């Protein structure tokens, strides 16, 4: 599939947001480096949401198409609504 | 026989290693694990020459250990049946010769040593020799042998040698 | 099920590229150079030791470009990679030694053409 | 279904 033309939505779905936040929160809880600055946050979920708001989550969403191909979107490339 | 081939491997990283310098840790982890190992499929794994590509991390469900496929070219040593190879005689016994082909141990039984050769434990080095002593096989000698058998044991291959046909034996 | 004499190999080793004890030797020497420097790295395995010593003892070529030339000439000759690296590792002296050591060469070449191939190998063999 | 209709991959070039 041509990465120059990705047909899927440029928005992050609610399910993508949910799973990305959960995954990154688990990664933080397992002592992964944090990409944003931290005032006093110790809850991995809060840190993951701060990273998502900052657009600094190092995860790629591989969206599968019904035909079998896939499209890779960086979390910073998608439009975060909520 | 020494091959250079491409291989696939998956590594599970403890989470402590995420950050800068991570890929170098990935390569060093591959070097640690696969080098020195031996597989019945690919024979012994001599060393990892080069890493072609690092596959994208995939997050496993739970347990968060990220999983990296690695494509890499490496040197392996895998004999085959009927192959003639240079070997070194490390120890001798009445049963036969235990020789080494690089990493591999290879055995030549007394029946596989030709009939002209008799075992002499009495020699200062125990050795094999003809009554005339014309051809004497003792430790450290270089020999040529056919691999007439290969056997895998706990991922480690050891072979069976034979000196029957022409152009074999002492070099 | 696999035979070198009958030239039967598993589907894993067809595109596999063969090596010479001299090629393996030089690559292992290079790997030894990387392990010597770049500290805080594990020492090479005892298996690495045994194979390095083996390929050191039987290395018939002590020079890089000589190895490359041996390779290149024999690739100009129509032969299997297994026959390529086996002949280069063995350095047979007589065409009947090539056929006894490598039975896969039965009927492939005439013993005179094979003999001159051998003499090309032997002349490229380096003194030590 | 929902959160399972896609895969997540680690972004090696962005962990820096």
């Amino acid at each position: 599939q041509a990465n120059q033309k990705r047909i899927t939505t440029p928005y992050m779905t609610k399910y993508e947001r949910a799973r990305v936040l959960g995954t990154r929160a688990l990664q933080i809880a397992m002592c992964a480096p944090v990409m944003v600055e931290l005032e006093g946050e110790t809850d991995p979920l809060l840190i993951a949401m701060k990273e998502l708001k900052a657009r600094k989550i190092p995860i790629i969403i591989r969206r599968y198409l019904p035909d079998g191909s896939y499209e890779d979107w960086g979390v910073d490339e998608l439009i975060i609504s909520d | 026989m020494f091959y250079h081939i491409s291989l696939e491997h998956e590594i599970l990283l403890h989470p402590r290693y995420f950050g800068p310098n991570l890929l170098n840790t990935v390569k060093q982890k591959l070097f640690t694990e696969v080098e020195g190992t031996c597989t019945g499929k690919y024979g012994f794994v001599i060393a990892v020459t080069t890493i072609d590509n690092i596959g994208a991390g995939v997050i496993q469900p739970g347990r968060g250990f990220v999983l990296y496929p690695v494509k890499y070219k490496a040197i392996v040593f895998r004999p085959f049946k009927g192959e003639v190879v240079d070997a070194v005689v490390t120890q001798v016994n009445k049963v036969g010769l235990f020789t080494e082909i690089g990493p591999m141990s290879c055995f030549i039984s007394r029946h596989s040593i030709p009939s002209e050769m008799e075992f002499d434990p009495n020699s200062n080095p125990p050795c094999y020799k003809t009554m005339d002593e014309d051809i004497v096989i003792q430790q450290d000698d270089e020999i040529r042998l056919k691999i007439v058998g290969t056997r895998v044991d706990k991922n480690d291959i050891f072979a069976i040698g034979s000196l029957m046909d022409d152009y074999l034996g002492l070099v | 099920e696999e035979d070198a004499s009958q030239l039967i190999f598993p589907k894993e080793f067809e595109t596999a590229e063969t090596l010479l004890n001299s090629e393996v030797h030089m690559l292992l020497e290079h790997r030894k150079q990387q392990n010597e420097s770049a500290e805080d790295e594990q020492e090479l395995s005892e298996v690495f030791m045994k194979t390095l010593n083996y390929t050191a003892r039987f290395s018939r070529f002590k020079n890089r470009e000589t190895i490359a030339s041996v390779r290149s000439l024999l690739l100009q000759k129509k032969l299997h990679k297994f026959e390529l690296a086996c002949l280069a590792n063995l350095c047979p002296e007589t065409a009947e030694e090539s056929k006894a050591l490598i039975p896969s060469l039965e009927g492939r070449f005439e013993d005179e053409e094979l003999q001159q191939i051998l003499d090309d190998i032997q002349t490229k063999r380096s003194f030590q | 279904a929902g959160t399972g209709c896609f895969d997540l991959l680690l972004d090696a070039e962005k962990c820096k």
